Formats: structure tokens, C-alpha cells, sequence
């Protein structure tokens, strides 16, 4: 599982591209961001190219989410509803109604 | 303890222009990501 | 199952494809979404741009001249942030519009 | 469920509402004061 | 509730821009319905404005 989401993370670059499907680009990372960044948003070139660094911004986004991964966080909380889910079934439901 | 609290649903009212030339809203900041659904 | 087929969506319509949409997508304008297992599921993590500055500035539409091939601005002429002298490339040509001098 | 979908449908800046909205246009849209008239209708 | 219908109708106009689904100008709704019209529909402004 870890193998098709990593081969997926490595696609990443190549296919978001105007190229279409599949048909992926092997590209560095930095330029996808740059392009999809100049492209879905109205930032001009001369914001992106002339001063970069963006990327710190962007790491600290990525930070925010490594650093809590704690219940607060709604969408972690839905995961442990999902598992809580089907144990309830599995392991309450049937050993109750069997005692 | 301390009842009685109601929010409300203001944003950031740009206002028309009567004149051809028109006010619009621009940022200054990136501020990026977020967390996400499963 | 059905939750399934909105995964094979949601990694199409975020993750390989970019943005360009306004509603199966991470918060604001779409950047980049990243996808890794999770327990009974996928786990998405959408990756957005945020405006949280907003400025006021009045901006004319269009611009002719004594002829009329209009150009479609800050108000002399600005071409999300910051300022631009000249479009050379960011203008097209498309037919006037009313209130001349400008498209307007 | 309620709370989640009412912070998508806005997230938006928005004109205040001048009971003239498009010239020559007519909108029951507008609200009279609290719940504008074609909701009052349904 | 009524607050939210409210909002949608003041950022209909401004929100129904190419340039950005955030980005927002004041806009009428007559020249955004002209806008709207020429999007999907290609009757051009010779059609429209006049």
C-alpha cells in the first residue's frame, strides 16, 4: 500500500502539468509548484521567479500538520471514528449478544 | 454559567461604485496549507 | 463503496490534475494535494493559498486611445499583489465596450 | 453537518445590499425587514 | 440563515470573475449578467450592449 502511494507521490510533478493525463514530465518539484502557482493563481512572474522562498511558507503549513496530529484536529478525529466503528460491531455486538 | 452569546455573519464588505471605474479587493499574503478530510 | 469511488475521484480531481475548480478541492485556490494510507482509508492533505491582506484599489476596465483597438488595470496602469508598468503580453485586443477611454 | 455547510457557502466578500441591485432589473431577492420575499413565499 | 442568503446575493456578481473565485470586485449585476452571457453563451457585445 505504502509502495502504490509513494509511486503516486513521485507522479505528482510529472502529471500536473498543461502535458494532459498520464502522459507525465519527469519535472523538479520547485517548477510544478511555480507553474501551478503562477497558473491557478494571478501571482505574476515577477513575484514567483524574482523572489522565491515561498517556500518557507509552504513549510510552515507542512509543520503546522506534522506538529498536531492530535484528536483537535477534526479530520484525525473522523479516522478514529471509522476504527472506534467497526470494532464497535466486530468486538461489542457479538460478544453481548452471545453471553 | 453566563448564557446568551450569539455570533454573527459580517465579512468584508466591499462597496459598489457608481462611477465606471470600480473598487476591488487585492491580498498581500500566501499564508498556505491546511488539514483535510479522510 | 461509494465512499471508495469519491477516493478514486478525489485523487484524479486533486491529486494528479491541478486545480481549476471551485468545488472538489482544498480550501481557497487549489495548489497541491499529497495522499498517504490511513487506517480503513486514504488520507488527503490539500494544500490551498490564502489572500488574508484584501487592499481596496479602484481599477478602470479597459483602455482605447484617440482610435478604438481597446486593450482589457490599477489606476496610471498596474498590470494577487504588487505593481506592473507595462503588459506588453498581459493585454489582448478583444471590440470597445461603452463609456469611451475605456472599455467601461 | 449544518455548521460545516454554512461556512462553505460563504468564506466570500459581499456587497451590502442596496435595494438597487442591475438597472432595470428586478430582484425579489432583496430583503424587506429578515428572510427576503421569495423565501416568505415558499 | 437569512444572514448567509444575503451574503451569496451581494457576492454573486463580484464572485462570478475569471481572474479569481477568491478575488472579488465591485461589479453591477447588469454588467456581470453581460459577462455571464458572453461566458457560456458566445452572443458577443455587438449582441449585448446593444
Amino acid at each position: 500500500e505504502a509502495a502504490y502511494t509513494s509511486s503516486l507521490l513521485g507522479s505528482i510533478a510529472g502529471v500536473g502539468w498543461t502535458a494532459g493525463l498520464s502522459s507525465f514530465a519527469a519535472i523538479p518539484f520547485a517548477q510544478s509548484i511555480f507553474y501551478r502557482l503562477n497558473g491557478v493563481g494571478i501571482t505574476q512572474q515577477v513575484l514567483s521567479e524574482n523572489q522565491k522562498l515561498i517556500a518557507n511558507k509552504f513549510n510552515q503549513a507542512l509543520g503546522a500538520m506534522q506538529t498536531g496530529f492530535t484528536t483537535t484536529n477534526e479530520a484525525f478525529q473522523k479516522v478514529q471514528d471509522a476504527v472506534n466503528n467497526n470494532a464497535q460491531a466486530l468486538s461489542k455486538l457479538a460478544s453481548e449478544l452471545s453471553n | 454559567m453566563r448564557l446568551a452569546s450569539i455570533a454573527f455573519n459580517h465579512p468584508i464588505q466591499v462597496d459598489q461604485l457608481n462611477s465606471s471605474y470600480f473598487k476591488l479587493s487585492i491580498p498581500t499574503n500566501f499564508s498556505f496549507g491546511v488539514t483535510q478530510e479522510y | 463503496a461509494l465512499s471508495a469511488q469519491l477516493a478514486k475521484d478525489k485523487v484524479n480531481e486533486c491529486v494528479k490534475a491541478q486545480s481549476k475548480r471551485s468545488g472538489f478541492c482544498g480550501q481557497g485556490t487549489h495548489i497541491v494535494s499529497f495522499v498517504v494510507n490511513a487506517p480503513n482509508g486514504l488520507y488527503f492533505m490539500h494544500v490551498g493559498y490564502y489572500p488574508s491582506n484584501h487592499i481596496e484599489v479602484v481599477s478602470a476596465y479597459g483602455l482605447c486611445d484617440a482610435a478604438n483597438p481597446t486593450n482589457c488595470y490599477f489606476i496610471t496602469n498596474n498590470t494577487d499583489e504588487w505593481s506592473y508598468t507595462g503588459s506588453s503580453f498581459y493585454a489582448p485586443e478583444p471590440i470597445t465596450s461603452l463609456n469611451t477611454k475605456y472599455v467601461a | 453537518s449544518v455548521r460545516n455547510l454554512f461556512a462553505s457557502v460563504k468564506s466570500s466578500q459581499s456587497s451590502p445590499i442596496i435595494p438597487g441591485f442591475g438597472g432595470d432589473f428586478n430582484l425579489t431577492l432583496l430583503e424587506p425587514v429578515a428572510r427576503s420575499a421569495i423565501e416568505d413565499l415558499l
